[PDB]
């Protein structure tokens, strides 16, 4: 039964480049909640045309 | 007070040269090492009142 | 007692990993490993060691692997494969269970109380109803059949 | 201490459809499997684009890589729970900017 | 679980080693360690830490020191002074006893259960049939009288 | 087909099933069908 195949993959994963040597703590980003109603000031957007 | 220590030879000695984990052999790794010296920067000596 | 004469301060022992029959072929898949069993004495001593994981079919617990209870007539049932020269369990709780290969008898032993590089007469009593068979000293198991 | 992650994924073209399909207007002379197995080709090197896309955001919103079993592309059922050492990523903020009080 | 962060596997504790009156006068003399008391658990720890022991008078082990028993009458007759700094119990088992030193009360501690850096209370209640006497917070003992 | 490994959502028995979708029906009679389901796939071999 002749057949053809292809397989793809890695290994990986992603790594912070350093911590403090004080006390282990990591802090180059933070995530904020600066306003509840935006959208109120947004453009709409095209729908999904699906055929 | 400081601790008599070499901080080169300490930093190449602490880890394991005879173990093996629970792979029964040993395993490729690399591993760098990094010196920090701690000292409270904030107790400070009242040099005011040395010129009153 | 100033001398201190000479003495052993630690021991390493090196094998190779385990013999397996190259024509019989192999097939894995990886399960996750269950938190409530003690996985650093299954994993122990350097010596060539497989042993029989079951799954647990529902439950909580569902989709994990365990090691195989002989006495336990349901994880007899359960059976799935065979563990060969585990992993590092410490860094990672997902091991490659092996369904299918040919292993000879002396690296399969199920208690932790069992000699090593000796066949353990537990998994011969119960190679029946494990699914496995026994032809010249080797064990032939299939579990996706 | 850091040890990676491993995915991998196949597939294969049977034997039936590398003969049997042309286009669906015209008459071809089977030769359409090259021109669909290009495109897959190509589409699982976006694979693992999207893969390491994901892993790297998913530190980058929350810091915490989770893979749970029922869960969309891990059909092998695995358990990832990676913590890594981001402190306090939220900022709190009870009243946001434009609450407009009064 | 993946990485294991950051853990602290190694401490080191250094101190400085309990500090004495100059002008009272030092006055040492190494005696036996008794070999059936567990001397591994009264030289651990960095912390600056004397405690007192009393010789066997009489018997099989006269001439040996072992740690006294304040709760033993008998113990506390028979003192004979402080180990101040600590000793390498491993290689030898003879032990120097200071006779004559003064030492402040906060390094004086008997028991295993009793914190460093802390007067021991017992000493303090025991004191005048220890022969010690306290004067401005410090120990005054001289069991060559 | 007498031996492939199948994923368990291309497998409808019955017209009035759902395409796409796993069957309750196949999955109740899989020891009896000598089907074995191990992550998601059917495994058969029906030479033995």
């Amino acid at each position: 039964p002749p057949y053809y195949a292809i397989i793809a993959g890695f290994h990986g994963l992603p790594q912070l480049s350093g911590y403090n040597t004080e006390d282990f703590s990591f802090h180059r980003f933070k995530w904020l909640k600066y306003a509840n109603n935006v959208q109120s000031y947004l453009p709409p957007f095209p729908p999904k045309v699906e055929l | 007070m400081r601790v008599p220590i070499n901080i080169n030879n300490a930093l190449a000695r602490v880890r394991d040269p005879l173990s093996i984990g629970g792979l029964k052999f040993p395993t490729t790794k690399e591993i760098q090492e990094a010196v920090a010296a701690i000292a409270d920067k904030f107790n400070q000596e009242n040099d005011l009142v040395d010129r009153f | 007692d100033k001398i201190q004469l000479f003495r052993t301060i630690g021991r390493v022992q090196y094998w190779e990993r385990v013999p397996r029959l190259h024509a019989y072929g192999v097939f894995a898949l990886p399960f996750p490993m269950d938190p409530d069993v003690e996985w650093g004495n299954w994993f122990a001593g350097p010596h060539p060691k497989a042993f029989l994981v079951s799954v647990h079919p529902s439950g909580p617990k569902a989709g994990h692997v365990y090691p195989t209870d002989l006495s336990d007539p349901d994880s007899v049932a359960n059976v799935i494969g065979m563990v060969l020269d585990g992993h590092d369990y410490e860094a990672d709780h997902n091991v490659t269970v092996t369904l299918r290969a040919a292993v000879p008898i002396e690296y399969v032993q199920q208690g932790i109380e069992a000699p090593p590089l000796q066949p353990d007469p537990a998994v011969l009593n119960a190679a029946p109803q494990l699914k496995l068979k026994v032809i010249k000293g080797h064990y032939f198991f299939d579990y996706t059949r | 201490t850091w040890s990676p992650l491993a995915f991998k994924e196949s597939r294969v073209w049977d034997e039936k459809e590398i003969l049997y399909l042309g286009r669906l207007a015209d008459e071809v002379q089977a030769g359409v499997i090259n021109e669909q197995i290009a495109e897959s080709l190509t589409w699982l090197m976006a694979r693992m684009r999207n893969r390491r896309r994901w892993l790297t955001w998913q530190v980058m919103r929350t810091g915490r890589i989770t893979i749970q079993p029922n869960d969309p592309y891990n059909p092998n059922g695995l358990k990832y729970v990676i913590d890594y050492g981001v402190t306090d990523i939220e900022l709190p903020l009870p009243q946001k900017f434009d609450a407009k009080d009064g």
